[PDB]
DNA sequence: ACGTGATTTATGGCG
DNA sequence: GTCGCCATAAATCAC
């Protein structure tokens, strides 16, 4: 089953999204190592995430349109 | 909450396609305008239909006689 | 407490 | 062979 993340994982994988969208094979494995989280944890959070940018930058297209 | 009209919409439309209960990208924009909704609206409320309404088989039978259109 | 709509982890297909 | 995008499942959050 799924295991929700803690508020400082969260926080610290939210922090290097800002800095970089996308992880180079190095990176991920520095993050992987910190947070305790494997490289595929890491790989499909960053997957996710972009997901999350695409649909919040459409949520706000339709409302700036709806004017 | 949505509206009771929008509820309806959606309900008609996925207790009719029970066999299929996935609408196409055209089918959710066509969904929405007809519901006043998103299409991320639409896709949350089928998604989230499709692992519920089968928890509680009586109530999805109850629904399909309320619903059938 | 639990129902509902939304959001957060996780998968498999495919380019 | 690997990784990103996509739609979706399943669990869980928030009210």
């Amino acid at each position: 089953g799924r295991q929700t993340y803690t508020r400082y994982q969260t926080l610290e994988l939210e922090k290097e999204f800002h800095t970089n969208h996308y992880l180079t094979r190095r990176r991920r494995i520095e993050m992987a190592h910190a947070l305790s989280l494997t490289e595929r944890q890491i790989k499909i959070w960053f997957q996710n995430r972009r997901m999350k940018l695409k649909k919040e930058i459409q949520a706000i297209k339709e409302l700036n349109e709806q004017e | 909450n949505f509206s009771k009209q929008a509820s309806e919409i959606l309900n008609e439309y996925f207790y009719s396609h029970l066999s299929n209960p996935y609408p196409s990208e055209e089918a959710k924009e066509e969904l929405a305008r007809k519901c006043g909704i998103t299409v991320s609206q639409v896709s949350n409320w089928f998604g989230n239909k499709r692992i519920r309404y089968k928890k509680n088989i009586g109530k999805a039978q109850e629904e399909a006689n309320l619903y059938a259109a």
